[PDB]
């Protein structure tokens, strides 16, 4: 069973925004969405967006709706997003989970990567 | 011949052949004359 | 946009103790998934659907509720214990996490 | 119950089909149309303006200046420019003319085509413009050039000389998209004799250009265009 | 009507090919003015050049997809396509999105055609029929949360069951708040440095929503749902300049950081013919 | 013996003189004008306190240099400033007014370039950070000013290009609007009259541009030899059948 590798730790200069992956290995990606969630430090289970390789069929959470934008490609299985504008709530720890294996919820868990922004 | 009751119901209308370019082509206030030397 | 809740905030467990937890969104979810996490880790698929005990997810483990608010159980804590809890809902749709009962161990004076 | 016969091409869902439709939302009525200015009609209404060819690609990147024809100060009987009429390419491919009439598969008219010099008041010039329709080539130098429709121009006070193409084909009607049956020929502009400069003043010049389509233009047959794409669909 | 009346040589003080385009009149001259010619015929009126045509060809605009499974343990429907929805727009597909930004407002009633195929993209022992059914939810209608709500009553709500590998020709009027439809709309909702720039705002005609009316046969089967309009009793106004690079998003006229260009280079000479 | 190289133009208490300009133009070929009635909707009885608005703002002076790469105007905000106009303006719930542009800049018959001031409705700008950025209300709502594409981006700044008049349109397709040309030649001055371009019969000012001045340089500003290689560029606008409809509490806005 699959697997959701991600990017790794992000230094980012404020004002800029930058990409973090993820993909899949063992499991048909174009299938089940993947989550993304913020999740500062000492800071909670945050959800970003999901997305469908499937079709592109997806969702944000009202908060992220211009900074992250979800994405997914179907052949390297990676899906990513990417923030905008990055400020130091960026500082926080972005984690892919694949969803909707449906007896539980994003079942499958990544790793993650870290996003500071500063100079 | 209309089938149905209301306006969108009715199908497509066809040649407006009304045709203006001076709104584009020309908007001059002081008005120019092809064949006059355009500012004098 | 129901808004969970973790029910203690955070207690300590002496091991053998049995731990209890809950969440109390505001509106009604289905459906309490239940994630944990010792830190340094990805958080991890405890208790899904209301009650189901997840994958390796042990015993003494447990829990339910509806509408509102549901539950986790630990017949006794142990060492294992000591982590952070989330709550899930899934049910409303800018899929929400719960808030943390931070599980806590109990041990002597030293 | 009246007696008929189904024929075929039943459910066939033809795109271009002007049929009557039911309303999704019945008894409802709109918002009152008032008036705004300027209102298209015609497609060929709005493509009767100019707009700049940048007959000046010769870059790295797109610029400002692949608008610029430039000018040589004090040289003689050289080429300015050069092209050919396949007003559905090249230079042509993204002016209000191209990008359009990109839109059809067919065309014909005349083009005009206009050139706009912006030199120091007080510095001179008389070149000439050339179509060259289609037999022979790019007319390579004044002589050879001349042969063909052509315009002298002399600069003064009025900025602007505007050369009209003549409509000269064979056949009444030509492929937008390139093809030499339906070719179109040519055009150039050649120094007459020569661009002078006042005293105290120095460096290169220019001509701006534009080209616009005639009263007689002519588009038929819709087809779609190449110049836009998305792999994928967009999102909010 | 007539191409160009004969013209014979010339010689005046009315010079007619001369003029001053900075005043930003575009000279209507032309072919007789410049040279020698003969009488010749129009016999064209444009009649595929008018703008009800150059704007109301059936073209797609949206492609979504749904499936009918079994249900018996989702958390939420829609992660599982088990209904589905549109926020209707336009944006979504470019090809069409270009002919509209042609024109700054506009203004018509549409031929929204639907239609819809299915696949049994694993061991199926028949491929079945279902109905969809298409809901349209106007912004501030109650929302399905799966595919068999009561919202999916449609009371007061306009629907339309059809059938798989089908269509259906379902046409609306023109629904604008105002006088014609804004294209760009360089406005915020209001007087907020945190507000989103752009049309986003001025267009809700809300969302669509299809579901698959049948209980889960055994095996599994998606649909994918196409939508296709049609404008037509149009009218336009104000044109603008055609978009010269590419797409970004519903509702913003962005381009890509890092975009190959768009002015087709020159090999060799300017001078080149 | 009057030349369109001779104008006058009075407003309020305002005029200008040219002895230059290339005639005007008037967009759309509409002449600006008050709501007609069967075309209104507000229930309110408007204002318009035509000569204390329907006057002659300067706004100011750039400098056109060899360097400079172009400059735009949004259009009710620009005056948001001027006098009665500019309260006018923010006192009421919604506005409606038509302007004028008279844009200047001299130079001599030694001098060489040109210029290309156009007139954009709803011309609305680009992010320059692609995806489904956006831009923020104290980046399109400059005024006095105006934003400036010779310089370069703030976050969430337009994107500040010529070559797409910010927006993804090549700078040479932008004659397809209102417009005209100095040609330090044959001119100096440009005048276009703007008449109220919007899809409703009256609307708002504190929340929308409904079309942006857009200065720039098509040809090469380039003096002599040695000169200062900058020739001032001094736009001036004037509204006008200005009609105010729901006055009130002011508004406040963003920053």
């Amino acid at each position: 069973q699959g697997q959701l590798q991600q990017s790794g730790a992000e230094l980012v200069r404020p004002g800029s925004s930058v990409k973090i992956s993820c993909k899949a290995s063992g499991y048909a990606f174009s299938s089940f969405w993947v989550n993304w969630v913020k999740q500062r430090p000492g800071q909670g289970l945050e959800w970003i967006g999901q997305i469908y390789p499937g079709d592109g069929d997806n969702k944000y959470n009202g908060k992220f709706k211009g900074k992250a934008t979800l994405t997914a490609d179907k052949s390297s299985t990676t899906a990513y997003m990417q923030l905008y504008s990055l400020t130091s709530e960026d500082s926080a720890v972005y984690f892919c989970a694949r969803s909707g294996n449906y007896p539980y919820a994003m079942d499958y868990w990544g790793q993650g990567t870290s996003v500071t922004v500063s100079s | 011949i209309n089938y149905y009751k209301d306006a969108a119901s009715t199908s497509s209308a066809g040649q407006s052949l009304s045709m203006d370019p001076s709104k584009f082509t020309e908007p001059v206030k002081d008005l120019m004359l092809k064949g006059a030397p355009a500012l004098n | 946009q129901i808004v969970l809740t973790q029910s203690p905030a955070i207690m300590s467990a002496f091991p053998g103790e049995k731990v209890t937890i809950t969440c109390s969104a505001t509106s009604s979810v289905n459906y309490m998934h239940w994630f944990q996490q010792k830190p340094g880790t990805s958080p991890k698929l405890w208790i899904y659907s209301s009650s189901n005990l997840a994958s390796g997810v042990p015993a003494r483990f447990s829990g339910s509720g509806s509408g509102t608010s549901y539950s986790l159980t630990i017949s006794r804590m142990e060492a294992e214990d000591a982590a952070t809890y989330y709550c899930q809902q899934r049910s409303s749709y800018p899929i929400t996490f719960g808030s943390g009962t931070k599980l806590e161990i109990k041990r002597a004076d030293a | 119950g009246l007696p008929t016969t189904t024929l075929p091409g039943s459910g066939q869902f033809l795109t271009t089909d002007d049929r009557q439709s039911p309303s999704a939302l019945p008894n409802y009525e709109p918002t009152p149309r008032i008036h705004i200015p300027g209102k298209v009609h015609n497609l060929l209404e709005i493509i009767q303006v100019d707009t700049l060819i940048p007959m000046n690609n010769t870059h790295t990147k797109d610029e400002v200046n692949s608008y610029l024809i430039p000018l040589n100060a004090n040289r003689q009987n050289e080429q300015v420019f050069g092209t050919n009429l396949f007003i559905g390419d090249g230079v042509f491919k993204t002016t209000l003319l191209g990008e359009i009439v990109q839109y059809y598969t067919h065309w014909s008219g005349s083009l005009r085509f206009s050139l706009m010099y912006t030199g120091p008041a007080l510095s001179s010039a008389k070149l000439i413009l050339a179509y060259t329709p289609p037999g022979a080539r790019g007319p390579q130098d004044r002589r050879e050039a001349m042969l063909g429709t052509h315009v002298v121009w002399d600069i003064g006070l009025q900025s602007t000389i505007v050369m009209t193409i003549p409509w000269t084909s064979g056949v009444q009607f030509r492929y937008t998209d390139p093809d030499t049956y339906t070719s179109a020929g040519f055009l150039s502009c050649w120094y007459q004799t020569s661009l002078i400069l006042p005293p105290e003043t120095t460096g290169q010049v220019y001509l701006l250009s534009f080209i616009s389509a005639c009263p007689d233009f002519k588009l038929r047959l819709m087809k779609d265009t190449q110049t836009i794409s998305q792999t994928v669909a967009l999102t909010e | 009507t007539v191409a160009s009346i004969s013209s014979g040589p010339k010689h005046t003080q009315k010079v007619p090919i001369l003029t001053a385009n900075e005043t930003g009149a575009t000279m209507p001259v032309l072919p007789s003015d410049s040279i020698e010619t003969r009488t010749t015929y129009m016999h064209f009126n444009g009649s595929e050049t008018d703008v009800e045509c150059f704007l109301g060809r059936a073209a797609c605009v949206h492609v979504t997809e749904i499936q009918n499974k079994d249900a018996t343990g989702i958390d939420n429907h829609r992660e599982a396509k088990l209904f589905n929805d549109w926020k209707i727009n336009l944006s979504s597909l470019v090809q069409l999105r270009k002919k509209l930004e042609l024109f700054t407002y506009v203004r018509f009633d549409s031929e929204y055609t639907i239609l819809a195929t299915a696949s049994q993209p694993d061991s199926a022992n028949y491929s079945s029929n279902l109905v969809v059914q298409a809901m349209y939810v106007p912004p501030g209608a109650p929302n399905p949360k799966e595919w068999d709500d009561y919202t999916w009553q449609s009371a007061s709500n306009p629907s339309v069951f059809f059938k798989v590998g089908d269509t259906s020709r379902f046409s609306v009027p023109y629904v604008g708040l105002a006088s014609a439809y804004n294209c760009f709309y360089d406005g915020y909702s209001h007087d907020d440095a945190e507000t989103q720039y752009g049309i986003t705002v001025l267009n809700h005609m809300g969302s669509m929503a299809f579901r698959i009316v049948n209980e889960h046969d055994e095996h599994k089967t998606l649909v994918k749902i196409r939508v296709y309009h049609r404008a037509k009793h149009v009218e336009a106004w104000i044109p603008r300049a055609p978009r010269a690079l590419p797409y970004t998003s519903i509702g913003r006229t962005n381009y890509p950081k890092n975009t190959e260009p768009v002015i087709k280079k020159r090999k060799g000479d300017i001078k080149s013919y | 013996g009057y030349s369109d190289r001779v104008q006058q133009i009075t407003l309020g208490n305002s005029t200008i003189t040219t002895q230059e300009a290339a005639n005007a133009v008037v967009c759309y070929a509409e002449w600006p004008e008050y709501l007609p009635d069967v075309d209104a909707s507000d229930v309110n009885k408007t204002s318009k306190p035509d000569t204390s608005v329907c006057r002659f703002y300067t706004l100011d002076s750039k400098t056109w240099t060899t360097g400079s790469k172009g400059w735009c105007w949004k259009l009710p905000d620009a005056l948001k400033d001027m006098g009665v106009f500019g309260q006018n303006m923010f006192f009421h719930s919604l506005g409606r007014s038509g302007y004028t542009v008279h844009v200047q800049c001299n130079a001599t018959k030694f001098h060489s370039g040109c210029l290309l001031v156009v007139v954009i409705p709803e011309h609305q700008l680009a992010s320059h950070e692609g995806g489904n950025v956006s831009v923020k209300y104290t980046f399109t709502h400059p005024g006095e000013r105006g934003i400036d594409l010779s310089s370069a981006n703030e976050v969430g700044g337009p994107v500040k290009d010529v070559l797409y008049n910010m927006n993804g349109t090549l700078l040479g397709n932008l004659l397809i609007f209102p417009h005209q040309f100095i040609n330090l030649r044959t001119n100096n001055t440009a005048t276009i009259v703007i008449p109220y371009i919007n899809s409703v019969p009256i609307d708002s000012m504190t929340r929308h541009n409904n079309v942006s001045l857009m200065v720039i340089p098509i040809a090469p500003l380039t003096v002599p030899t040695g000169a200062t290689p900058s020739l001032p560029i001094t736009v001036t606008i004037a509204p006008m059948c200005t009609e105010f409809s729901g006055i009130r509490s002011k508004s406040i806005v963003p920053q």
